[PDB]
C-alpha cells in the first residue's frame, strides 16, 4: 500500500524497481500530464508486476 | 632527542611499418591530412560509386617514413589503420580500452530496486 | 587546528626514446606521529651508481645512510660492485663501514645472489602482459670479513661463535635476532619468509690491521609474488640500461610533530615496455606499499597530492587510471579525486594499480 | 556494456595471425596477437572453442612473412580462405598497398 | 577557439579567470550605470536610454539607486548615485582583476609581507577559516562545495548589510517590497551557511567528477546553471508582471524613452544649421532641436513588457545555450573517458546506468516517439486552425480548435487561457523533445552509435566533420555537429518563447490577417487580450515598427546578412569552395604578376567542414536572435481590447 500511494504522489519512485528508462519516462510523465498520465503509467506497470 | 639534521620540504603551503586494411577503410582521409606534405605516402584508390564505398585508403610503404603521424592520431574510425611492431603485432589503436565483464548493478531496497 | 593532512608533490621527468631514465622529485609531509618508539628520527640517504665496466656489467653502487634517532648519530656506508653473471645470478664484491655513536666497524663482503623463480611457464607470461606476482626463492651466499679492532667486536665474535658451537637452534633464532622489532612482523605481511641460515664457516685470520673475522653463511629469501626482490629481479637491476651515473638523494625527518620526506633522484628503469608501443611507468613495487601499510593505517589523513609526469616532447599518455587532472602539453598532472583516493590507498598499504601508458 | 569494452568497432575481439614459421614444422609457430597487441598467444583448443563460439575473430594480413599457404589448412576452391581446420575459418584481411601506386 | 580549454588550465587558473571576468563584468556594470545617467551631476543633459540600462533601470530604481521621478531635481541625485556605484564597481573590478592575474600567474605573494600562500593549503580570511573550516579543502571539489556555500552565505549576508545600510532597505518579512530581499538575504545566509557546514563535514560524492573533471564538473554545472537561467526567466516573467513589481516595471510605461537610433527629428534638404536654422529650411517636428531623438512614450511602446521580455528571453536563450553547451562538454568528457577506457570504470549512475546501448536506444526512441507525437499534434492543430481561419478547403473557424483551451486545472498558469496557450505548452514540449534528441545523441552516442557499432565505426575526434560518403554519407555525426543541430532545433522552441511573450497568436499562422475569419478568433474563442498577429502575420505587424526605426532596420539587414552567410559553410559546399579558392589563388597569382611584377605567394583560406559548421551555426543563431531582439524590442503591441467579429 506504501508503493501505490508513494506512486500517486511519486510515480517514478514507484517504478524505481523498473529500469532507468522507465523511471525517466515516468518522471517526464510527471512533468507532462502530471498525476493522471503518470499515475496511469505507474498503475499499468505495478499491476503488470503483480 | 633534540639533535637533528635539517631539511625543508615546501609542500605544506600553510620497424613501425604502418599499413591500412583495405577491407575496412571507409576513405575518410583523416589519416591523409596527418601525413607530412612531401611524404604523402597515404593515397586514395577508387573502385567506383564513391557512395557505395569504392574509395579506400592505401599507404605506399616505399613512401612511408615511419613518422607515426597517421596512426598515433587515433583518427581511424574503422580500425583499418594498423601498426606492425618491429617484432610483429598488429595494433588497431594506440590503446584499446580494457575488456570488462559488465552487469547492471540494481540495488535491492533503496536506489535501483530489483 | 586538529586536522591530519598529508601534503605531497611527486614529479617524474622522463627521457625520450628507449631510455627509461627518469628523474623522481618527491616532497611530502604529514603531521601524523611516526611509528618509531624512539623519536625524533631523522635520516639522509645518498645512493650513487657509476657503471664501472659496461662489458662485464659491473656497477659500483655507493649507499650512505646517516641518521639521528634519540641522539644516536648512526651512519652506514657501503660500496658494492654489483654484476650480473646469468639472468638469475649476481656477484657483489664490496666494502663498507657502520658507525653508531663512538663505536664503528668496517666490513668487506664477496656475496652472490641467485634468484630462481618457482616456475618459468610460457603460458603465464604469454597470457598475462603484466605479470606482477611471480613466486620464487632467492639464495644469498654471503662471505663477510670484519676487522676486529674494538673490544665490542671481539666480544661479539666470541659470543656468536659460542652460540653457534653450543646452541643447536642458532640458524633458526638468528632470524628472531636479526629482524629486529617489527621487521619480523613485516616479512609475514609481504609474503616473505626467510629460511634457516646455513653458516658454512666462522674463522678468524690475520689481516692488514689485525684479526679479521670471516663469516661464510647462506640464507634464502622466499617470495610469494608480492615481493619485488623476486618478481622484479631483472627489473630492479637495469645495469644494461645504465649508461651514465645515477643518483638518489633522499631523507626523512620524523618527530612527534610529524614526518617530512624529500627525495631527488635520476636513474633508469622508471619506464618499462608494456607492448603495443606503449611505455609504462613501471609496476609499483608492492613491498614498500605493504610494509608502509603497517604504519600508514594509524591515523586518518586528508590527502593533498600532486603527481607531475613531464613526458618527453611528442609522447602522449593514452591511459591513466586514475586520469590526469591537467596537461601543460607535456606535463600531465594528477591532483585530487581518484588520485587522492589512490594516494590514501597506497599510503595505508594498498597495492592498487596506477597505469600510466605513454606512447609517441 | 560490450561496445565500450575493447575496441568499439569489433564486437568480437580480433586476433591477427602475425607470425608463423615453417621451420618448427609443427605450425605451432602460429602466434595469434589481439588487436590490442599485448598477448602473443597460440592456437590452443580453448582458442578454437572461442573462435567457434564467435567470441573472438581470427584474421590474417596479406602483407607479411607468409604464415602458411596450403601448409596451414587452406581452401582454394574459391579465392583462398585459410582455415586452421575445415570447421575453423581465418578470414584474410586484404591489403593492397603494392598493387596501387 | 580552444586556447582556454579546461585541460590547458588548472584550478587556480580557473579561479583567476573567473575573478578577472567578474572584474571586467563589474566594469561593464559601471559602464551601464553611467549610460543610465539621464542628467549629469553637473547639470547638463546626460546619456540617452540604452537597452543595456533600460534592462537594469527597474532593478536600480527598486534599490533606490535610480529614480523614476522626472524632475531634473532628484534625477541629478539618481545620476550621482549611479556614478558612485559605478565607481565602486570600477575599483572593485580592478581589485578582482588584480586577484585574477595573481591566481592565473600563481604569484599569490602578499605585496606587503611577501608570504606566498598555497591554493592547496590556505586559511580562509584568517581566523574564520579556523573557526569554520579548521583548515582548507586539502584538495577536491567535493570538499570545496561546503566552502563555496559558506562563501555564498557571506555574499548573501553582505548584500543584506548593504541593502539595510547603504541602500536603506531594512529586513522586513513582507514580500511586497525590496525589504524582504534583505530579510531573505539573511535567511539564505544561514541556509547556505548551515548546508555548507554540512557539506564541509559530510562531503558529497559523484566520483565521475573530482578526478579529471574541470570539463566534467563544468558541463554538469553549466547544464544546471542553464536550467537555473530558464527558471530565472520564468520567474522574471511571472514576477515582473505581478503588482508588487509594478512600481519598478509597470511605471516604465509612464515614462518617455529617448533611445539611440529611434526616429530623429528630420530636416529638409535645404537646411542650414546656423543659429535658429529656421530660415534655411523646416525641421520635421518643431519645438525639438534638429536631428534630436524624438520622444517615445512607454505606453505605446509597452516598455514594461519590453524590458520584461528582454530580460526573460536573455535568461531563456542563455539557459538553453548553457544546457546545450553543458551536454556538449559532458559529451566531450564522455568521449575522452570512452577513448581512454575509463567509461566502464566509472561507478556512478550518471554514467553506469546508461552504459548499455540498449537503454540508450530505448531512451532516444522514447524521446523521438514523444517528439513525433507532440510535433504532429501541435502542427496538425496549427495548420488546421490556419485552414479554418483562411477558410481553405471550404473550412471555417468553427472547425478550428478554439475549444481546446488548457484544462481548468492548468489555466492558472495562463492569464487568458485559449488555444494559444495550449499550442505554446505543447510546442515547448515538442521543441524540448526535438533538441533533446540531439542532446541525448551527444550524451550517449558520443563515441559509438548503434548504426556505427553495427557499421564497425567509432567516433574518436569529437569534432570530425564526417567519415566521408561511406554508407551513403556520414555528415554531421560528431558530438559538435549534434550540438549544432540541437541549437538549430532549439531555435524553434526559443522562437515560440519570444512570440508567446511578445503577444503573438502562435496557435495559427495567420491570426489578424485581413482575410476570411482570421480576425474572428477573438469572437469565437472569446479572448480578452487581443493577441499580436499570428506566426506569419506577426512578421508584418512587428516590422511595421521595426521599419520605422533606422537602428532596428540596420539590425534587420545585418542579421539577415549574417544568417544567409551561414549557408555558405553549412551547405555541402566545402569542396566546391576549396576548388574555387584554388582557382582564386591562381587567378590572383597570374593576374597580379601580369598587372604588377610582384609575386603573391599567398592562398585564399577555406574553412574546414568542422570550422564551417561551427561558423555556420554561430551565424545562424546570431542572425536569428539578433532579429528576435527586434521582435522583442519593437514593443509588446498586444492590447486588451478583443477585435469584434469580421462581420
Ligand atoms: C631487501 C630484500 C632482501 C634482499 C634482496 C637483494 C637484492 C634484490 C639484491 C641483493 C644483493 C645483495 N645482498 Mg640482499 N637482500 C636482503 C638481505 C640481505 C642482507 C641482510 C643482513 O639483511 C645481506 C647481508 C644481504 C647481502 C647482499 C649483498 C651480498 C648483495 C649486494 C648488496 C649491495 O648492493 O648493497 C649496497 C647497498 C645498497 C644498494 C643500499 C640500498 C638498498 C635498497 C634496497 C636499494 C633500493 C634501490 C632504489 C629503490 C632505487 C634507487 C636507484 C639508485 C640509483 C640505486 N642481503 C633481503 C632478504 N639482495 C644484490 C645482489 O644481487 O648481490 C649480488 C641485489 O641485487
Ligand atoms: C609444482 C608447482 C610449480 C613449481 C614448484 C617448484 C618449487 C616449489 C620449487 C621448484 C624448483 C624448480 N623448478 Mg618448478 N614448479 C613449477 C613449474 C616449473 C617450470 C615451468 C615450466 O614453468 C620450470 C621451468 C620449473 C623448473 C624449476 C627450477 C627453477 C627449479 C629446479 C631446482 C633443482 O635443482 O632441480 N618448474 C610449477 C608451476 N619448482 C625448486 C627451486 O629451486 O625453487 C627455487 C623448488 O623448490
Ligand atoms: C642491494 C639492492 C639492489 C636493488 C634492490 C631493489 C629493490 C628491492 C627494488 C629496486 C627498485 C628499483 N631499483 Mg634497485 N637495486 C640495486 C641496484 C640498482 C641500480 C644499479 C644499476 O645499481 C639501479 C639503477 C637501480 C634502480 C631501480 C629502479 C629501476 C627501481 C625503482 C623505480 C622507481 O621509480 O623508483 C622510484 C624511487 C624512489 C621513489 C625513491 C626511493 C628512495 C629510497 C632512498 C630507496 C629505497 C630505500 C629503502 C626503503 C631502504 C633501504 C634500507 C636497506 C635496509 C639498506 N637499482 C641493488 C643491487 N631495487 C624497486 C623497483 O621498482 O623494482 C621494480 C624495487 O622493488
Ligand atoms: C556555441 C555553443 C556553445 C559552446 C560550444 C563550444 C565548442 C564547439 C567549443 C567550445 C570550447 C570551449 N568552451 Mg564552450 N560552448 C558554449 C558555452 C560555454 C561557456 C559559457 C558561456 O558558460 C563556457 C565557459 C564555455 C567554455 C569553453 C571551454 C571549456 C572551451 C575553450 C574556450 C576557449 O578557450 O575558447 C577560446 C575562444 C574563446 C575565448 C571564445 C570566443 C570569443 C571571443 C574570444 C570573445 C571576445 C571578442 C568579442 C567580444 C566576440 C567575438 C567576435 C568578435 C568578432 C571578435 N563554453 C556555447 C553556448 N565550446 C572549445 C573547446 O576546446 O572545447 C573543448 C570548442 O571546441
Ligand atoms: C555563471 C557560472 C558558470 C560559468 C560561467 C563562465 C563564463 C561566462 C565564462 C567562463 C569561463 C571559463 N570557465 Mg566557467 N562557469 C561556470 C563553471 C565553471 C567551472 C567549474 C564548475 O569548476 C569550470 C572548470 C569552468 C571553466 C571555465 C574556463 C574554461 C574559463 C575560465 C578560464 C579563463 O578565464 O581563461 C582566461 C580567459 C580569459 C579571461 C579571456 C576571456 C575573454 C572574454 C572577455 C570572455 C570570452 C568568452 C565569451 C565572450 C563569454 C560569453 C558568455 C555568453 C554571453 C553566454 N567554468 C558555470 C557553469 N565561465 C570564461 C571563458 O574563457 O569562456 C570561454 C567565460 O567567459
Ligand atoms: C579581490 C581579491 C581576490 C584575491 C587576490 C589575492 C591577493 C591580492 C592576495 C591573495 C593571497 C592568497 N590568495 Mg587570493 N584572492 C581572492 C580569492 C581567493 C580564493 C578563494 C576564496 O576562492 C582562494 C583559494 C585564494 C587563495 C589565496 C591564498 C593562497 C593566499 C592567502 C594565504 C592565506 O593564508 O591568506 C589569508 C587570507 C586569504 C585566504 C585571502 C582570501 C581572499 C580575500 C577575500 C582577499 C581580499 C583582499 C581585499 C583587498 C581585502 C578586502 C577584505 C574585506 C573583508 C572584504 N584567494 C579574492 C577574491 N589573493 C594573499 C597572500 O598571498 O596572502 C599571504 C594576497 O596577498
Ligand atoms: C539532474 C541534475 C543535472 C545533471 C547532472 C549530471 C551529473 C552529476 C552528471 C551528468 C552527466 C551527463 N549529463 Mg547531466 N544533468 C542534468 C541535465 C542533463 C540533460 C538535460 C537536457 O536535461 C542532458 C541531456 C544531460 C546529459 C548528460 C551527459 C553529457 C552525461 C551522461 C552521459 C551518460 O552516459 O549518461 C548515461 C545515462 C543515464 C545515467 C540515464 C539515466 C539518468 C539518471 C539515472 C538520473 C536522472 C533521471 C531521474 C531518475 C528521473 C526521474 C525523476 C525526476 C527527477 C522527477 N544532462 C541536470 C542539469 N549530469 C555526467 C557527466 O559525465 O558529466 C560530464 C555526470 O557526471
Ligand atoms: C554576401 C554573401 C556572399 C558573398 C559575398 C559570397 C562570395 C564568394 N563565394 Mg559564396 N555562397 C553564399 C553567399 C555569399 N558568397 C551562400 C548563401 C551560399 C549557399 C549555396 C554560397 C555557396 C558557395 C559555393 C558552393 C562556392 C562559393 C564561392 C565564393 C567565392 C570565391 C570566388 C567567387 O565566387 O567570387 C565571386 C563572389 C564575390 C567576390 C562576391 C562579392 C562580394 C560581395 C558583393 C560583398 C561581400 C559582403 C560580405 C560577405 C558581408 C560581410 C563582410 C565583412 C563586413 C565582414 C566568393 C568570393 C566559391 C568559390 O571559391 O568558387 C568561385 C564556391 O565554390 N559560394
Ligand atoms: C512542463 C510543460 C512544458 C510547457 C511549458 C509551459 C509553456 C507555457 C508558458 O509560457 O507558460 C505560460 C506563462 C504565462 O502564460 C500567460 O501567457 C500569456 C500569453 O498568452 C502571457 O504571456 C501572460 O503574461 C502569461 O500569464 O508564460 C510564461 O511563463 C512565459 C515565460 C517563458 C516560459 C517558456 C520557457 C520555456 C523555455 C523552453 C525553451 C525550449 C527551447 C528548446
Ligand atoms: C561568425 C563566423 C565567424 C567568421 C565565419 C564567417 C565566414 O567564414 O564566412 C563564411 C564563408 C567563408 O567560408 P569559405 O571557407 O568558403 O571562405 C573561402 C573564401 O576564401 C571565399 O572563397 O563566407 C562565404 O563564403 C560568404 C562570404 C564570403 C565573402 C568574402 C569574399 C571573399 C573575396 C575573396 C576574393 C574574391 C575574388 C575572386 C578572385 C578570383
Ligand atoms: S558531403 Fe561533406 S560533410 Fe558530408 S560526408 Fe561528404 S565531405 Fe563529409
Ligand atoms: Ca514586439
Amino acid at each position: 500500500i506504501r508503493r501505490l500511494i508513494l506512486a500517486f504522489i511519486l510515480p517514478p519512485a514507484a517504478v524505481m524497481n523498473k529500469e532507468a528508462g522507465t523511471i525517466m519516462l515516468t518522471g517526464i510523465l510527471t512533468l507532462w500530464g502530471w498525476i493522471p498520465g503518470v499515475v496511469a503509467a505507474l498503475i499499468m506497470i505495478s499491476k503488470e508486476q503483480s | 632527542e633534540p639533535v637533528e639534521n635539517k631539511n625543508q620540504a615546501p609542500a605544506p603551503g600553510a620497424k613501425k611499418h604502418y599499413f591500412i586494411i583495405e577491407n575496412l577503410c571507409v576513405g575518410c582521409g583523416l589519416c591523409l591530412d596527418k601525413c607530412p606534405p612531401k611524404v604523402n605516402a597515404i593515397g586514395y584508390k577508387f573502385y567506383g560509386d564513391v557512395q557505395e564505398g569504392g574509395f579506400r585508403c592505401y599507404i605506399d610503404q616505399a613512401a612511408c617514413i615511419s613518422c607515426s603521424a597517421c596512426f598515433s592520431g587515433d583518427e581511424c574510425p574503422s580500425g583499418a589503420l594498423i601498426e606492425v611492431l618491429p617484432d610483429g603485432e598488429v595494433l588497431d589503436f594506440s590503446y584499446t580500452p580494457p575488456e570488462r565483464l559488465d552487469f547492471d548493478l540494481r540495488f535491492l531496497h533503496r536506489f535501483h530496486r530489483e | 587546528n586538529d586536522v591530519t593532512t598529508a601534503h605531497s608533490d611527486y614529479e617524474i621527468v622522463l627521457e625520450g626514446g628507449s631510455s627509461s631514465w627518469g628523474k623522481v622529485k618527491a616532497r611530502a609531509k604529514v603531521n601524523a606521529p611516526p611509528a618509531s618508539p624512539l623519536l625524533p628520527a631523522d635520516c639522509d640517504v645518498k645512493l650513487n651508481v657509476k657503471p664501472l665496466d659496461p662489458a662485464k656489467g659491473f656497477v659500483r653502487i655507493s649507499a650512505v645512510f646517516e641518521s639521528i634517532v634519540d641522539s644516536t648519530k648512526n651512519k652506514l656506508t657501503i660500496e658494492a660492485d654489483i654484476a650480473n653473471e646469468t639472468k638469475e645470478r649476481r656477484i657483489s664484491v664490496g666494502e663498507g663501514m657502520v658507525s653508531v655513536g663512538d663505536f664503528s666497524h668496517t666490513f668487506s663482503f664477496e656475496g652472490s645472489v641467485v634468484n630462481l623463480f618457482y616456475y618459468r611457464s610460457d603460458a603465464v607470461r604469454r597470457n598475462v602482459p603484466n605479470p606482477i606476482y611471480m613466486q620464487g626463492r632467492q639464495f644469498h651466499d654471503i662471505l663477510m670479513k670484519v676487522p676486529l679492532d674494538n673490544n665490542d667486536l671481539i666480544d661479539t665474535w666470541e659470543g656468536t661463535v659460542k652460540a653457534i658451537g653450543s646452541t643447536g637452534a642458532f640458524n633458526d633464532w638468528i632470524r628472531d635476532f636479526w629482524f629486529i622489532g617489527p621487521a619480523f612482523t613485516a616479512l609475514n605481511e609481504g609474503g616473505q619468509r626467510i629460511s634457516r641460515i646455513e653458516v658454512n664457516g666462522l674463522n678468524t685470520e690475520s689481516g692488514p690491521k689485525g684479526p679479521v673475522g670471516v663469516s661464510r653463511w647462506r640464507f634464502s629469501h622466499g617470495g610469494s609474488g608480492m615481493v619485488d626482490s623476486i618478481s622484479r629481479w631483472a627489473e630492479l637491476f637495469p645495469s644494461d640500461k645504465l649508461n651514465r651515473p645515477a643518483q638518489v638523494e633522499a631523507g626523512f625527518r620524523s618527530d612527534s610533530q610529524g614526518i617530512e620526506v624529500k627525495v631527488d633522484g635520476e636513474f633508469p628503469g622508471v619506464s618499462v615496455d608494456a607492448g603495443g608501443g606503449l611505455r609504462r611507468i613501471l609496476n609499483h613495487p608492492l613491498i614498500p606499499l605493504v610494509h608502509h601499510g603497517m604504519v600508514g593505517k594509524f591515523n586518518n589523513f586528508n590527502v593533498d597530492a600532486q603527481l607531475k609526469v613531464v613526458l618527453p616532447k611528442g609522447y602522449k599518455i593514452r591511459y591513466a587510471a586514475p586520469q590526469y587532472r591537467s596537461q601543460n602539453l607535456e606535463e600531465y598532472r594528477w591532483s585530487g579525486g581518484a588520485y587522492a583516493r589512490w594516494v590514501e590507498h597506497v599510503c595505508k598499504g594498498g597495492v592498487g594499480q596506477f597505469e600510466i601508458l605513454y606512447a609517441q | 556494456s560490450g561496445p565500450w569494452s575493447g575496441n568499439a568497432v569489433h564486437k568480437a575481439e580480433k586476433y591477427f595471425i602475425t607470425s608463423a614459421k615453417r621451420d618448427r614444422d609443427g605450425k605451432l609457430q602460429i602466434e595469434l596477437v589481439p588487436a590490442s597487441g599485448r598477448r602473443k598467444l597460440s592456437p590452443t583448443p580453448e582458442m578454437i572453442r572461442r573462435l567457434i563460439d564467435g567470441e573472438i575473430e581470427i584474421y590474417i594480413l596479406t602483407t607479411q612473412p607468409d604464415i602458411a599457404i596450403d601448409m596451414n589448412k587452406e581452401i582454394i576452391d574459391m579465392e583462398n580462405r585459410y582455415v586452421i581446420d575445415f570447421d575453423k575459418r581465418g578470414v584474410k584481411w586484404t591489403m593492397r598497398e603494392i598493387p596501387v601506386f | 577557439y580552444q586556447i582556454f580549454d579546461t585541460e590547458k588550465l588548472d584550478d587556480e587558473q580557473v579561479v583567476g579567470g573567473h575573478l578577472a571576468l567578474l572584474g571586467v563584468l563589474g566594469f561593464i556594470m559601471g559602464i551601464y550605470y553611467i549610460s543610465g545617467i539621464q542628467v549629469f551631476p553637473w547639470g547638463a543633459p546626460g546619456f540617452h536610454d540604452n537597452w543595456f540600462y533600460l534592462t537594469i533601470k527597474p532593478r536600480m530604481v527598486s534599490l533606490g539607486i535610480d529614480t523614476y521621478s522626472t524632475k531634473t531635481a532628484d534625477l541629478e541625485a539618481a545620476g550621482a548615485r549611479l556614478l558612485g556605484w559605478a565607481a565602486f564597481h570600477f575599483l572593485v573590478g580592478s581589485v578582482l582583476i588584480f586577484g585574477g592575474w595573481r591566481h592565473w600567474t600563481h604569484n599569490l605573494t602578499n605585496p606587503f609581507t611577501g608570504r606566498c600562500g598555497n591554493f592547496r593549503d590556505f586559511r580562509f580570511l584568517g581566523k574564520f577559516g579556523d573557526v569554520v573550516f579548521n583548515g582548507t579543502s586539502a584538495k577536491s571539489y567535493k570538499e570545496a562545495l561546503g566552502p563555496h556555500a559558506v562563501y555564498m552565505s557571506l555574499l548573501f549576508l553582505g548584500w543584506g548589510i548593504v541593502m539595510w545600510a547603504i541602500l536603506g532597505f531594512a529586513p522586513i518579512p513582507d514580500f511586497q517590497t525590496i525589504n524582504s530581499e534583505t530579510f531573505m538575504s539573511f535567511v539564505f545566509a544561514v541556509i547556505f551557511f548551515a548546508l555548507g557546514i554540512y557539506w564541509w563535514n559530510n562531503p558529497p560524492n559523484a566520483a565521475i567528477h573530482l578526478n579529471d573533471d574541470m570539463k566534467a564538473a563544468f558541463s554538469v554545472h553549466l547544464t544546471a546553471i542553464g536550467y537555473i537561467n530558464i527558471a530565472l526567466g520564468c520567474i522574471a516573467f511571472v514576477a515582473f508582471q505581478q503588482p508588487s513589481f509594478a512600481p519598478y516595471y509597470k511605471e516604465l510605461d509612464k515614462l518617455v524613452f529617448y533611445l539611440y537610433g529611434e526616429p530623429f527629428n528630420r530636416v529638409s534638404f535645404n537646411f542650414v544649421e546656423q543659429g535658429g536654422k529656421v530660415i534655411s529650411g523646416a525641421k520635421e517636428f518643431a519645438d525639438f532641436p534638429a536631428y534630436a531623438i524624438l520622444p517615445k512614450s512607454g505606453e505605446a511602446f509597452g516598455m514594461a513588457r519590453v524590458v520584461t521580455n528582454l530580460i526573460v528571453f536573455n535568461h531563456i536563450i542563455c539557459g538553453v545555450l548553457y544546457v546545450f553547451a553543458g551536454v556538449y562538454h559532458g559529451g566531450q568528457y564522455l568521449l575522452k573517458i570512452q577513448l581512454n577506457g575509463m567509461y566502464n570504470q566509472i561507478k556512478s549512475i550518471w554514467i553506469t546506468k546508461g552504459r548499455d546501448q540498449e537503454v540508450q536506444v530505448k531512451i532516444l526512441g522514447t524521446v523521438m516517439a514523444l517528439c513525433f507525437a507532440t510535433m504532429l499534434s501541435v502542427y496538425a492543430v496549427i495548420v488546421w486552425n490556419t485552414i479554418c481561419e483562411l477558410n481553405i478547403f471550404g473550412t471555417n473557424i468553427t472547425m478550428s480548435f478554439y475549444w481546446l483551451k488548457p484544462l481548468p486545472i492548468f489555466q492558472w498558469m495562463f492569464a487568458d487561457p485559449s488555444i494559444n496557450d495550449w499550442v505554446m505548452a505543447h510546442v515547448i514540449t515538442a521543441g524540448s523533445l526535438f533538441s533533446l534528441i540531439a542532446l541525448v545523441r551527444i550524451a550517449f552516442f558520443a563515441h559509438t552509435s548503434p548504426l556505427w557499432d553495427d557499421l564497425g565505426l567509432k567516433k574518436n575526434s569529437y569534432s570530425f566533420p564526417c567519415l566521408g560518403p561511406v554508407y551513403g554519407g556520414t555528415c554531421g555525426v560528431s558530438i559538435q555537429d549534434q550540438l549544432w543541430f540541437a541549437m538549430l532545433w532549439g531555435i524553434k522552441g526559443l522562437s515560440a518563447v519570444c512570440w508567446y511573450i511578445d503577444g503573438a497568436w502562435i496557435a495559427s499562422m495567420m491570426y489578424g490577417v485581413p482575410a476570411a475569419d482570421a480576425k474572428a478568433w477573438d469572437s469565437i474563442a472569446h479572448l480578452h487580450h487581443h493577441y499580436t498577429s499570428g506566426i506569419f502575420y506577426y512578421f508584418w505587424t512587428e516590422t511595421v515598427t521595426i521599419f520605422s526605426s533606422s537602428h532596428l532596420s540596420t539590425i534587420l539587414m545585418i542579421g539577415h546578412l549574417v544568417w544567409f552567410i551561414s549557408f555558405a559553410v553549412w551547405f555541402e559546399d566545402r569542396g566546391s569552395r576549396l576548388e574555387g579558392a584554388d582557382i582564386q589563388t591562381r587567378t590572383i597569382r597570374w593576374l597580379g604578376k601580369k598587372f604588377l611584377n610582384r609575386d603573391v605567394n599567398f592562398r585564399f583560406p577555406v574553412l574546414t567542414i568542422s570550422d564551417s559548421k561551427l561558423a555556420g551555426t554561430f551565424l545562424y543563431f546570431g542572425g536569428t536572435f539578433m532579429l528576435v531582439f527586434l521582435f522583442l524590442a519593437n514593443g509588446f503591441y498586444q492590447t486588451n481590447s478583443p477585435l469584434p467579429p469580421p462581420v
